[PDB]
RNA sequence: AGGACCGAACCGACUAAUGUUGAAAAAUUAGCGGAUGACUUGUGGCUGGGGGUGAAAGGCCAAUCAAACCGGGAGAUAGCU
RNA sequence: ACACAGGUGGUCAGGUAGAGAAUACCAAGGCGCUUGAGAGAACUCGGGUGAAGGAACUAGGCAAAAUGGUGCCGUAACUUC
RNA sequence: AAUUCCUUGUCGGGUAAGUUCCGACCUGCACGAAUGGCGUAAUGAUGGCCAGGCUGUCUCCACCCGAGACUCAGUGAAAU
RNA sequence: CGAUGUCGGCUCAUCACAUCCUGGGGCUGAAGUAGGUCCCAAGGGUAUGGCUGUUCGCCAUUUAAAGUGGUACGCGAGCUGGGUUUAGAACGUCGUGAGACAGUUCGGUCCCUAUCUGCCGUGGGCGCUGGAGAACUGAGGGGGGCUGCUCCUAGUACGAGAGGACCGGAGUGGACGCAUCACUGGUGUUCGGGUUGUCAUGCCAAUGGCACUGCCCGGUAGCUAAAUGCGGAAGAGAUAAGUGCUGAAAGCAUCUAAGCACGAAACUUGCCCCGAGAUGAGUUCUCCCUGACCCUUUAAGGGUCCUGAAGGAACGUUGAAGACGACGACGUUGAUAGGCCGGGUGUGUAAGCGCAGCGAUGCGUUGAGCUAACCGGUACUAAUGAACCGUGAGGCUUAACCU
């Protein structure tokens, strides 16, 4: 409806950086602590990505001190001060879910150039 | 399961109360043949709102 | 206090700098504009009956036409009442905005739910399903028992059964108000509210608040 | 999201490495845990110099599920499985000086402090 | 429940109803019209006019997926090279429900669906 | 070599669901056992009712078995309904 | 008893894959099973997928899920070897 | 104990918890030596118990695909 | 006894109150905390497991609590079939034996398409006094009603300390319920792709069929819970036990006899939903119909002609409505559905061609191609001019007004 696609517009960032699906990203976002407002970066492969306008959302897959953690963004949240392309990925999927099932050189994903 | 007593006739009638069936209400005119037919059906003819839809 | 008829947009979220995401119902609240005024002296009790949106002239019969007349205004796509609490007024031709809720805090919206058409009770009533292994012939989602044996012999009213689910009046209390945009006839409720996308929405200041 | 059953890696070096939850404390009928919240443990694997000893009944913080966490904007973060810490059965303080892997700010809260401290990252 | 949701089961499973429809199809470009009950007609609709519209731009490509489509190589040819420019400049509906009553075996409510332009 | 192994046909019938006025007076479907043997199977034959036959369950002996069926004694008898 | 999902001995034995007469898809050949049309509720039947958990189910892991091939490496107690 | 009533004997193991299981004890209600005793590899659509894997068995059900169920047309039962 | 199917479990309950929790209160050998006991109170709530067929019980760990009972010790034309209670077999025991056992052990067919009552839903008819379209009122009915913890009050009152409140306020939970799909997910045999075997499209290439959707990987809409919103209240009235004031009978005393007050999750309301068949059939607003003559058994009579309204129905396109009816939208003066256009989304760089490579394949064209149910538009197709039903001013008697 226009009217939601408008409530949505007002509300979108302007500034999200083209990434795809492999494609490893440093996302800063903002934790409250105390009363101080710090940035945390999370970089990790993009496993997943959702376009809904608005509603898009992106999974980042990372092994932070052994565990293996995923992080779904909401990215036109406040909450997420930025994103950064570190690594461009080479993959042939939308959705890398296989990666849950792999660790280092299996987990590896080759650098799409060009 | 069963019945346990014979249902009379009353109550079959009572019953098939509503098994009647409903007339079409009325037919329409096709403008150009003139004849009869369901409403937004071809005639027999192979008429439908005037003009000719079917070889025969 | 009295309330408007608005219509279900749909559901989007707002987020907050302080980093919320608001799920927030969408209400389109067109003019209501009012028809009729009730009164103790010709119908007993005080109310307005207003009327929102459009509809077609070759939809209005001359009952609905006339009566529209009589009010002074164009045809709605409906009639709805308000009762008025005490030392409330409104004329006959009012038009009333939603800029009425741009104070209160938290509204009840009141629509048709979703009809989920003749409904087993397990979702109806959320009973318990039997097992689906272990033997149990033919009886996976069927109700169990409804009675006793001979003392009541008979099944109680009110006995949860399989039957029509949703498609009837919800009133969902004490949604917040997240935002009212006189501008655009919007008014953004924090939650969901019953109904489709598209259909009519009662909204009033909360009763309990 | 824990429940009776669920069997939990254990974020701490208290000795357990296999912990199974018994029961999901505070309030009746009560189905799961997520992190942060306590519940009944039973010690199904240490190693063989510990503090805990298997078998042991105790305490337990959930402190990352692989059905993971909401946060207000509506993002998730989820972990690859369960994990908790070990707490004694009155004190409900850690019983291990040490948190491996990260935890999260839903741990943020004067109960779990120490946890928090000994955290080496807090998602 | 069915709220929203698109495409008639027509008592059959999937690939029957895939089937189906690419023999009514090609009996519906092949004929320029055909008797057939109607709600296969009403679902027919949206299996035929697609094609026309697919056919309108002659491509290798849009050849092959009209021929994935359909199977029949003198069915493609026929959307290709008659209805494609026969409909050119027609911005869909290319095809015509007239409802005819009552089969004899099971009561049945029929239709013809035929091209448009076809007369 | 083998009353050997895995496994079709073939022979069986452990579990389950369905079916239970069944498609079927015992089956279906998914699994299951044996599958060169004390195997299985066709054709023909023999054993007859207090008798047969029984790797034995009172099993089976024409959908009938702690005494087959058919006819007869016979309208047994029935202090019972 | 039926134009009945049962039973009925023998012979023939194509292609591709396959160890195969398994199985899959086909050939020759033969069929679509003698009510259809719609709709797309509960519920029943037969199936597919399933977050997190993983036998907490239950009399019982019943049923499901799972394992599954060939080559090779490797293989415990016990043993009548 | 396919045997034990008392009895869920007692002790040990397994479990967080074990009327079952396993190992013992002997107080064998009422084992016992070819109506065999006690062992026993292998075997078993055999009984009991435990574990790994696996999972809608379950927490707790959701959705989907088909056959019915529902409506129409034709035929047209049954127990009672 | 021409059959009323047993235990336990499951599912689903319903009532009682001799109350387990929560609520109110008296006494206490009640300092506080925590108790003990009794009274009132049935609104709501009121464990998961291990063992066993169990009920029970014991144990483990919870909980505010894990109530007691009735309901054919509720519930097998609802399920199970472990126990029990057929036929097989064995052990102990008894018996010469056949066999047997308030012993044990292994195995062992649970039928019924609902006529009536009932119940859950959903329609058709007529009624409601001219007809019709709406909006209501609210008699009545139903739903709901649970509770933890933390913080503040306040380390205050109390206490020698140890400890540690009432009342009041705030927050956050569990269970439950309603709604919803924005999110997170599931599903998504109607979308995209990968891939095995095989057959076919003459062949290559490219596709299609079949193999559980062949096997998979993702996934739109919808539907969904595990997802996220909301709820239980506050307040009022009358009370329970209980506490009183004033106060005689009974010069005092006395909560009572007259009078007056307070008093609880119980009751009546307040919140939500149904609801005028509420036959006591209600109200309000609007709309429509303003013609002729015959008739005799003369009256709420029948007839014929003319007339056919408001509206309804029917039909069609249909719906986030639905078993069917119903309900909603729309029918050319039209976006109702399909198609079409643009977008979105999903998949993931099609085909063809070119280049590189011996080739598999890679690279480029190319984030390409395709893309359901979605969004925004678009009369291209289909929603027909009609016809049909429904009438023509609406009884009697009284009363009050109007002339
Ligand atoms: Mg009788
Ligand atoms: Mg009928
Ligand atoms: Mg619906
Ligand atoms: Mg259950
Ligand atoms: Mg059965
Ligand atoms: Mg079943
Ligand atoms: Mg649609
Ligand atoms: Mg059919
Ligand atoms: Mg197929
Ligand atoms: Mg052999
Ligand atoms: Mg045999
Ligand atoms: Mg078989
Ligand atoms: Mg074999
Ligand atoms: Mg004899
Ligand atoms: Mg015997
Ligand atoms: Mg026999
Ligand atoms: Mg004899
Ligand atoms: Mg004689
Ligand atoms: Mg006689
Ligand atoms: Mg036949
Ligand atoms: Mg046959
Ligand atoms: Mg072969
Ligand atoms: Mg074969
Ligand atoms: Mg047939
Ligand atoms: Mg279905
Ligand atoms: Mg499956
Ligand atoms: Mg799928
Ligand atoms: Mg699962
Ligand atoms: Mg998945
Ligand atoms: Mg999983
Ligand atoms: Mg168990
Ligand atoms: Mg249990
Ligand atoms: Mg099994
Ligand atoms: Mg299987
Ligand atoms: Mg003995
Ligand atoms: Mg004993
Ligand atoms: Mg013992
Ligand atoms: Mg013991
Ligand atoms: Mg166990
Ligand atoms: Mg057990
Ligand atoms: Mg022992
Ligand atoms: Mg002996
Ligand atoms: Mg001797
Ligand atoms: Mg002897
Ligand atoms: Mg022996
Ligand atoms: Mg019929
Ligand atoms: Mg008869
Ligand atoms: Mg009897
Ligand atoms: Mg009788
Ligand atoms: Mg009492
Ligand atoms: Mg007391
Ligand atoms: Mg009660
Ligand atoms: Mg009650
Ligand atoms: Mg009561
Ligand atoms: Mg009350
Ligand atoms: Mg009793
Ligand atoms: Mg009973
Ligand atoms: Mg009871
Ligand atoms: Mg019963
Ligand atoms: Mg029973
Ligand atoms: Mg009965
Ligand atoms: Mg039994
Ligand atoms: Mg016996
Ligand atoms: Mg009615
Ligand atoms: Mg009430
Ligand atoms: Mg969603
Ligand atoms: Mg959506
Ligand atoms: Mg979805
Ligand atoms: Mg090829
Ligand atoms: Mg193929
Ligand atoms: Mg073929
Ligand atoms: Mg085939
Ligand atoms: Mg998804
Ligand atoms: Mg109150
Ligand atoms: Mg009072
Ligand atoms: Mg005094
Ligand atoms: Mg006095
Ligand atoms: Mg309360
Ligand atoms: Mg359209
Ligand atoms: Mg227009
Ligand atoms: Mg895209
Ligand atoms: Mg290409
Ligand atoms: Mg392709
Ligand atoms: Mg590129
Ligand atoms: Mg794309
Ligand atoms: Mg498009
Ligand atoms: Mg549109």
């Amino acid at each position: 409806s226009n009217i939601i696609k408008q409530l949505e517009q007002e509300q979108m960032k302007q500034d999200v950086p083209s990434f795809r699906p492999g494609d490893t990203v440093e996302v800063k976002v903002w934790v409250v602590e105390g009363s101080k407002k710090r940035l945390q970066a999370f970089e990790g492969v993009v496993i997943a990505i959702r376009n809904r306008g608005l509603h898009s959302a992106f999974t980042v897959r990372k092994i932070s001190n052994g565990e293996g953690v995923e992080r779904v963004f909401q990215t036109h949240s406040p909450v997420v001060d930025s994103i950064s392309v570190k690594r461009r990925g080479a993959v042939r999927k939308a959705k890398l879910y296989y990666l849950r099932e792999r660790t280092g050189k299996a987990a590896r994903i080759k650098e799409r150039l060009n | 399961a069963v019945q346990q007593n014979k249902p009379t006739r009353s109550k079959r009638g009572m019953r098939r109360s509503h098994d009647a069936l409903t007339a079409v209400t009325s037919l329409s005119v096709d403008k150009t043949s003139g004849e009869k037919h369901l409403r937004h059906h071809i005639t027999a003819d192979g008429y439908y709102r005037g003009r000719k839809v079917i070889a025969k | 206090m009295i309330g408007l008829v608005g219509k279900k947009v749909g559901m989007t979220r707002i987020f907050t700098e302080d980093g919320v995401s608001i799920p927030v119902t969408v209400i389109e609240v067109e003019a209501n504009r009012v028809t009729q005024v009730k009164d103790l002296a010709n119908d007993g009790y005080r109310a307005i009956q207003v009327t929102t949106g459009a509809k077609k002239a070759n939809r209005v019969t001359k009952p609905e036409a006339g009566h529209f007349a009589k009010a002074g205004v164009e045809a709605g796509r409906g009639l709805w009442e308000f009762r008025l609490a005490e030392g409330e007024e409104f004329t006959v031709g009012q038009s009333i905005s939603v800029e009425l809720f741009a104070d209160v805090k938290k509204v009840d919206v009141t629509g048709t739910s979703k009809g989920k058409g003749f409904a087993g009770t397990v979702k109806r009533w959320n009973f318990r399903t039997q097992d689906a292994t272990h033997g149990n012939s033919l009886s996976h989602r069927v109700p169990g028992s409804i009675g006793q044996n001979q003392t009541p012999g008979k099944v109680f009213k009110g006995k949860k059964m399989a039957g029509q689910m949703g498609n009837e009046r919800v009133t969902v209390q004490s949604l917040d108000v997240v935002r009212v945009d006189a501008e655009r006839n919007l008014l953004l409720v924090k939650g969901a509210v019953p109904g489709a996308t598209g259909s009519d929405l009662i909204v009033k200041p909360a009763v309990k608040a | 999201m824990i429940q009776e059953q669920t069997m939990l890696n254990v974020a701490d070096n208290s000795g357990a490495r296999r912990v199974m939850c018994i029961k999901v404390l505070g309030g009746s009928h009560r189905r799961y845990a997520g992190v942060g919240d306590i519940i009944k443990i039973t010690i199904k694997e240490a190693i063989p110099r510990g503090k805990v000893k298997k078998g042991d009944v105790l305490k337990a913080v959930v402190v990352r599920t692989k059905k993971g966490v909401r946060r207000p904007d509506g993002s998730v973060i989820r972990f690859d499985g369960n994990a908790c810490v070990l707490l004694n059965n009155n004190s409900e303080q850690p019983i291990g000086t040490r948190i491996f892997g990260p935890v999260t700010r839903e741990l943020r809260s004067e109960k779990f402090m120490k946890i928090i401290s000994l955290a080496p990252e807090v998602l | 429940m069915r709220h929203r949701k698109s495409g008639r089961q027509l008592n059959r499973n999937s690939s029957h109803r895939q089937a189906m429809f690419r023999n009514m199809a090609g009996s519906l470009v092949r004929h320029e019209i055909i008797k057939t009950t109607l709600p296969k007609a009403k679902e027919l609709r949206r299996v035929v006019e697609p094609l026309i519209t697919l056919a309108k731009t002659d491509s290798v490509a849009n050849r092959r997926l009209a021929f994935a489509r359909t199977r029949d190589n003198e069915i493609v040819a026929k959307l290709f090279n008659e209805l494609g420019p026969r409909f050119a400049s027609r911005a869909g509906g290319y095809t015509r429900i007239l409802k005819c009553g009552f089969r004899a075996g099971d009561n049945a409510p029929m239709a013809y669906i035929e091209l448009v332009d076809r007369s």
